[PDB]
């Protein structure tokens, strides 16, 4: 209806916004690998954890290329 | 002690110190490396917080 | 001769060892006064044997 | 979803690949992910926020240190997020200095 309208906008916003803040800070991650660290975020995870995870298969990323 | 500033005031060589920045991901301390010289009671009135980070300022140029 | 005392040298001489990088490592956490560390280890002398716990999490 | 389907999503983000064919990272990523699943350390934007403004202070880009100020009110001002402080710890891991070229987008 409405409210299920408003808050596509309001998820849209804040998805731009992030993307801002990780442009600026010069993260490698783009607009579709960042809508999946965000949720895994949501649920409640260790930054410290997932974040050696995403700098482990960017570093193994380059051994097979 | 192995230039000449060392023949100076005791105080003013005690006051001046290394910063350290805050850590950069992957670069060199070249970067990263500035003098701050910090200023603590009555001087810090004409020697404001305006004033070093401006100074700091020069010193990164 | 050596049975009874060598294997004695040997767990005291682990145990000081060790108890003596627990000095140096918690007192190298303290930042006149580092130099506790600094005049224990001099010229080279076990100032560098273990970096840090190779751990996580 | 749950978060280990959602592990796999983020395998097959970073590594270009399908589900069928990247097994081995994705052993690597339950093995780090899992054990290491809970808080750590105590929760506070307020550090993360004054860390992250030190870090756009002296890359010599002062103006974006108070933009992030701006930034990090609307997170507020809306309301859809329930752990703050968890993607701004994150995000604060995986920066990169540029040096230089401070290309600004906005608009």
């Amino acid at each position: 209806a409405a409210a299920a309208a408003a808050n596509l906008n309001a998820v849209r916003e804040t998805m731009d916004v992030l993307l801002e803040i990780s442009r600026i800070l010069n993260t490698g991650l783009d607009m579709e690998t960042l809508s999946i660290c965000v949720r895994l975020c949501e649920q409640g995870i260790n930054p410290e954890a997932l974040s050696s995870v995403i700098k482990e298969l960017r570093k193994a990323t380059e051994a097979l290329k | 002690r192995a230039t000449n500033a060392q023949f100076d005031s005791p105080e003013i060589l005690r006051r001046l110190d290394v910063r350290l920045l805050e850590v950069s991901p992957g670069d060199t301390g070249w970067d990263v490396f500035s003098l701050d010289y910090h200023v603590d009671g009555p001087i810090a009135t004409v020697f404001t917080r305006e004033c070093m980070s401006h100074y700091l300022r020069v010193f990164n140029f | 001769l050596v049975s009874g005392f060598e294997a004695t040298i040997n767990k005291f001489d682990k145990n000081f060892s060790a108890h003596l990088l627990d000095l140096l490592a918690r007192l190298s956490i303290y930042s006149g006064m580092a130099s506790v560390i600094s005049r224990l280890d001099f010229n080279g002398f076990y100032t560098e044997r273990l970096e840090r716990l190779s751990a996580e999490r | 979803k749950s978060p280990n389907v959602l592990l796999q999503n983020l395998c097959c983000r970073i590594l270009g690949r399908s589900e069928a064919d990247v097994a081995q990272q994705f052993q690597y990523a339950v093995r780090v992910i899992g054990s290491n699943f809970a808080p750590t350390v105590e929760r506070d934007e307020f550090l993360v926020a004054e860390k992250i403004k030190k870090e756009l202070i002296r890359q010599r880009r002062e103006a974006d240190a108070a933009l992030f100020s701006e930034l990090h009110r609307k997170l507020h001002s809306q309301g859809v997020l329930k752990n703050k402080w968890s993607i701004l710890y994150l995000l604060l891991s995986l920066s990169e200095d540029p040096r230089r070229q401070p290309s600004k987008v906005s608009s």
